[PDB]
């Protein structure tokens, strides 16, 4: 999973 | 519609070369009343299991489903809006829900309650313009090298640049962009404005790449 800053 | 706007608009500004102009007078095109009521101040990509969680910057928070529906939870924290793949909507309650809709209300609370924690949000420091009018919700994204792209259903574009944290906050209905500068400064430009005064190529870059982005969104 990826996230945001 | 939305998208075939916005393309042209922003193919009128790049033809024009803004940032090739003899005086560039970037600051005669900011525009405050053309400021976005919606952006997306978090997100997270779970797409290789359930989809990407989402939260808009009035603490709403949505997510689109691997099976392209969306589930969003307003910012009182109970009431819902359902879209299926049609695009048909549904209003319910958290207190008052099929139970058909349970599941995703539980993945849609774990993204929630991630993302108030966790996540910087963007344009905390920018205040929506003054407006009466409908909560949009996601409906495309994609990533490249350089950014994640967001589509919402108001028409809005949200590109958010990787390297440097630099974002641009697109808007067709307004013809306007809004662009966040590494320092987290932002501003709001009426398109034609800088067609006509120009901006630099900091800016002028930004907005040649928005325009690939949008053919991406076009070809879906
Ligand atoms: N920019 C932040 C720091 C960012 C650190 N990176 C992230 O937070 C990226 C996202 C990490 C994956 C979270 C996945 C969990 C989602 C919740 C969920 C949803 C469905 C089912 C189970 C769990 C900063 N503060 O600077």
């Amino acid at each position: 999973p990826l996230a945001s800053t | 519609c939305h998208l075939s706007d916005m393309l042209q608009q922003l193919h009128s500004v790049n033809a024009s070369k803004p940032s090739e102009r003899g005086l560039v007078r970037q600051e005669e095109a900011e525009d405050p009343a053309c400021i976005p009521i919606f952006w997306v101040s978090k997100w997270v990509d779970y797409s290789d299991k359930y989809g990407l969680g989402y939260q808009l910057c009035d603490n709403s928070v949505g997510v689109l489903f691997n099976d392209s529906t969306r589930l969003i939870l307003y910012n009182d924290g109970d009431s819902l809006q359902y879209i299926e793949r049609d695009g048909t909507e549904s209003y319910l309650t958290v207190s008052s829900h099929p139970n058909s809709l349970m599941k995703k209300i539980t993945l849609l609370k774990y993204f929630r309650n991630y993302m108030s924690e966790h996540l910087l949000k963007a344009g905390a420091n920018i205040t929506p313009r003054e407006g009466d009018a409908r909560l949009p919700y996601l409906r495309t994204w994609f990533r490249t090298r350089s950014a994640i792209i967001l589509h919402l259903s108001n028409g809005s574009v949200q590109i958010n640049f990787f390297q440097d944290h630099t974002k641009l906050i697109l808007c067709p209905l307004m013809a306007a962009v809004t662009y966040i500068d590494e320092k987290r400064d932002f501003r709001t430009y009426r398109l034609s404005l800088l067609e006509e005064y120009g901006c630099c190529k900091e800016l002028a870059s930004r907005l040649r790449y928005a325009r690939t982005m949008v053919d991406k969104l076009l070809s879906s």
